[PDB]
RNA sequence: AGUAACUGACGCUGAGGAGCGAAAGCGUGGGGAGCGAACAGGAUUAGAUACCCUGGUAGUCCACGCCGUAAACGGUGGGUACUAGGUGUGGGUUUCCUUCCUUGGGAUCCGUGCCGUAGCUAACGCAUUAAGUACCCCGCCUGGGGAGUACGGCCGCAAGG
RNA sequence: CGGCCAACUACGUGCCAGCAGCCGCGGUAAUACGUAGGGUCCGAGCGUUGUCCGGAAUUACUGGGCGUAAAGAGCUCGUAGGUGGUUUGUCGCGUUGUUCGUGAAAACUCACAGCUUAACUGUGGGCGUGCGGGCGAUACGGGCAGACUAGAGUACUGCAG
């Protein structure tokens, strides 16, 4: 149950001593909807071949995307070959306001409300790097509070509990209301 | 020369850290005696110490890293350099990490961070971010 | 707990492994001195890792964790050779070749040749061509039993504690990290300890030091198997 | 350079107490000494460019220990000046 | 770098200098 | 470098400004063995204003001035503090054995090389002599040609900058 | 009605006629040129021009760079300026809290009311990011009067080039 976006198809084509060696490369990401994505590179002779090369390999590159509610915990800023990205929170009903590749992963992650921008290089592959370089830079209410070995209300500010501490009960009582 | 040395207590924090070093050594500050004051109560470091040297005394810094050898401290950063000086007002103050990071500010009432100020409606002089 | 008696530890050495130049520690508890040119394993700090990891194969191996068998450098073939055999665990000598638990979609067909050529040999074709073709499925067949060996009964998704030749295979070691069961080794004093979970100082030369070792787990696992 | 015994004359005939060797006073004491021993050179060698830099950064230094005279005092300023002859 | 960047600046240096050296007498002259 | 005797923040950078600045080149006066732009022939070539060969003048040299530019390159501005090491080499100090010399080893200060972590970079690669982590001050950049050209101005005997 | 970009086929010529904001479509068979048939976006409106902002983090304070992509002056000395080791005493200029006067209406906000709804209109807060007074505060920067020796500079003894 995983939602998958292709976001580029590009030819690429060794020139051999007969002429040239066309291939196809792919750039799938899957995302399971509630904060864990991957993104994977698969390179093979055809589309369909490579489309699914790129899914296996993105199956097992998944990791937790720390959520509060539906919208990312703090600003962040991550770095990767050459891209740049500036994810930042947002209020609810905001939606996923963000660029060509930034949408993929956070749109397949589950993220709803949420601000983002490209600074540096636009290249399908690089932009997908520098947002999940820029999503791994990101930290949580109680783990902070676990290095800093403080109570957590000492730490995170109220309005971040609140936001949190609301999550928990619209979340809890819809599960209870669907499952008892 | 040597133009802040509320700088170099920092980048010497940063380098160490990143670096696993367990104790600091560094020239000792009235002002950067105070500074490790607040690290430590915020509780991103575990003790300091003042002792004596050949010419003055001395600040040692013991770090702390977690127990399965993570660090404490994500990064720090100085706001109010030498020539360019950032001064906050009591109603607009900064906020790192967005809640979770913390700041040291400067104020007539003696060295608060950023939720102090809030709480007491004073404001003053920036002076760095730990996170 | 110590299983060899304090004294002899006194007599068999437990100061010797390299020189000054090719050190690269990053822990300042497991320099004790520096004499001869020879840094100065601490013995402390040796058996309280020696009995951490002699607890925790104890509880991997009783639960039902498995460990499988491994070496190349030229004073550990042979000692390993007697307690795999006693044990009757195969083993590998000459090649790990690299990439063989990440690729188990290829060496395992490997292990069909070699079960279809026995298969072949049992049943006894042997003048129906050439006996050129026959010369070189018996090198094959010596090769792959030379360099895989303890192969033959796992169909189990393996588990990986044990590590040798760190720094001379270092990216044997990472084949085993991208599916990295935790890891223990006989620790080169050139190698960094903190990768491996549980980096024991032992002698990365010493035939002694390097027997004594795997012999010492190799009854603490022996006992786990004993008490399934 | 100057012997031994030539910086003692004059250290001790400037200087403000036996001891001194750093005060203001000696250092343009005993760097106008060493200037006009080395524009004396300089008037017979003209192309000695090289020990005229080192004339060069000599005079930039005296200039510099004079600046702080003026500041610290200006009494013991024009004191020096006049003793030694120079101008500023 | 590469050497075609410079070898294109050369040229243009080198055709000036042509320049001023075939109009040195005219220059002079309405330099007047 | 050693001793810390001496003053007690006197530091750093530095717009304009001033000095120094390979080679070629200019002026007045000397000098000129070899080498030699220009210039003659000889040869190669379809053609040789060239490479090759035989000759050869300013120059190369000295004294006093001028010019002020180079791939004037580590293509990396100056100062300061911190961040694993291994191995060479050039100066100055000293403990462990002493033959009582020194490549005996040990430690520390200052240069100068090779390799190699953390980190940084688009990559090549840099990596305690940073292109790493930070602070202060200056210069400079903002698509390629037109063009570092024209016009105006300053400097220069001129070339020209 | 190609990708951007919401919307596709037949027919008429084929380097012509033409289209065109960029890549680019027309060399007698085109989703891109005229023509019709469908389709999308709007709608008393729809397109093209001319101008500005945006995207352009493409003058970057927020928010960039200089080894090789454009970018470190050929190198030093130094004027104005910028910048400032440890510490005690003091002022309150910068900094900061509160208070008073202003910051005139409309405007853009928020709330409410009235035009049959809206456009439009009215009432009350907010704003008016600042300025001039009084009352504190003294952590930082700074002015003044001091004090140290770790920076910098002298001294004495050696040393290499």
């Amino acid at each position: 149950n995983y939602i998958e976006r292709v976001v580029s198809i590009n030819r690429v084509s060794k020139v051999v001593k007969g002429g040239r060696r066309f291939s196809f490369t792919a750039l799938v990401i899957v995302g399971d909807g509630k904060g864990m994505v991957g993104v994977g590179y698969g390179k093979a002779k055809e589309v369909p071949a490579a489309i699914a090369k790129g899914v296996e390999e993105a199956r097992k590159n998944f990791f937790r995307v720390p959520l509060i509610g539906s919208t990312i915990t703090h600003p962040v800023q991550g770095e990767a070959a050459a891209g740049v990205v500036m994810l930042r929170p947002a209020s609810p009903g905001t939606g996923v306001i963000a660029g060509g590749a930034a949408r993929a992963v956070l749109e397949c992650a589950g993220v709803h409300d949420i601000l983002a921008k490209s600074l540096g290089s636009d290249n399908a592959i690089n932009v997908v790097h520098a947002t999940v370089a820029a999503l791994k830079l990101l930290q949580r209410p109680e783990e902070v509070a676990a290095r800093r070995g403080l109570p957590i209300e000492d730490v995170a500010p109220a309005g971040m509990l609140k936001a949190r501490r609301e999550s928990e009960a619209l979340a809890a009582a819809a599960a209870r209301e669907g499952s008892a | 020369t040597m133009t802040d040395p509320i700088a170099d207590f920092l980048t010497r924090l940063r380098n160490a850290n990143s670096a696993y070093h367990d104790e600091v050594t560094l020239p000792h500050s009235k002002l950067k005696a105070n500074i490790a004051e607040i690290l430590k109560r915020e509780g991103y470091i575990s003790d300091y110490r003042t002792e004596d040297a050949r010419v003055g005394k001395s600040l040692v810094v013991q770090l702390k890293y977690g127990p399965s050898r993570e660090r404490s401290i994500a990064g720090l950063r100085r706001v109010s350099k030498p020539g360019l000086r950032v001064y906050a007002k009591s109603t607009n103050l900064p906020r790192v990490l967005g809640g979770l990071g913390v700041a040291i500010i400067s104020t007539s009432s003696g060295l608060l961070t950023d939720r102090q100020a809030a709480r007491q409606g004073v404001g003053g002089e920036v002076l760095a971010y730990v996170w | 707990m110590a299983v060899v008696t304090m004294k002899q530890l006194l007599d068999s050495g437990a100061h010797f492994g390299h020189q000054t130049r090719r050190w690269n520690p990053k822990m300042k508890r497991f320099i004790f001195t520096d004499r001869n040119g020879i840094y100065i394993i601490d013995l402390q700090q040796t058996l309280t890792y020696i009995d951490k990891a002699y607890e925790f194969v104890k509880e991997t191996v009783a639960h039902g964790g498995t460990v499988l068998f491994v070496g190349t450098k030229k004073q550990a073939q042979e000692s390993i050779a007697e307690e795999a055999t006693r044990v009757g665990m195969p083993y590998v000598n000459q090649r790990w070749l690299g990439g063989m638990l990440t690729n188990f979609s290829t060496v395992h067909k490997r292990l069909q040749r070699l079960k279809e050529l026995e298969a072949m040999e049992q049943t006894g074709g042997f003048e129906g061509r050439t006996k050129k073709e026959i010369l070189m499925l018996t090198r094959e067949k010596n090769k792959l039993e030379r360099s895989l060996g303890g192969i033959r009964d796992m169909q189990k998704v393996p588990s990986a504690v044990w590590v040798v030749d760190t720094n001379k295979e270092h990216i044997a070691v990472g084949e085993a990290r991208k599916l990295g069961i935790p890891v223990i080794a006989i620790l080169d004093t050139n190698c960094d300890p903190d990768v491996v979970d549980y980096p024991i100082p032992g002698n990365d030369d010493a035939i002694r030091s390097a027997a004594l070792l795997t012999k010492v787990i190799a009854s603490a696992v022996a006992e786990g198997l004993q008490a399934r | 350079a100057l012997t031994a015994e030539q910086k003692k004359e004059i250290l001790g005939q400037y200087g403000l107490h036996d001891t001194d060797t750093g005060s203001p006073e000696a250092q343009v004491a005993l760097l106008t000494k060493r200037i006009q021993d080395l524009t004396e050179h300089l008037k017979v060698h003209k192309h000695d460019h090289h020990s005229r830099r080192g004339l060069l950064l000599l005079v930039g230094r005296r200039r510099r220990l004079l600046k702080y005279v003026a500041q610290v005092d200006v009494a013991r300023y024009r004191s020096l000046i006049e003793r030694l002859g120079l101008r500023r | 770098g590469s050497v075609i960047k410079k070898r294109r600046k050369r040229m243009s240096k080198k055709k000036h200098r042509k320049l001023l050296r075939r109009t040195r007498v005219q220059r002079r002259k309405l330099g007047k």
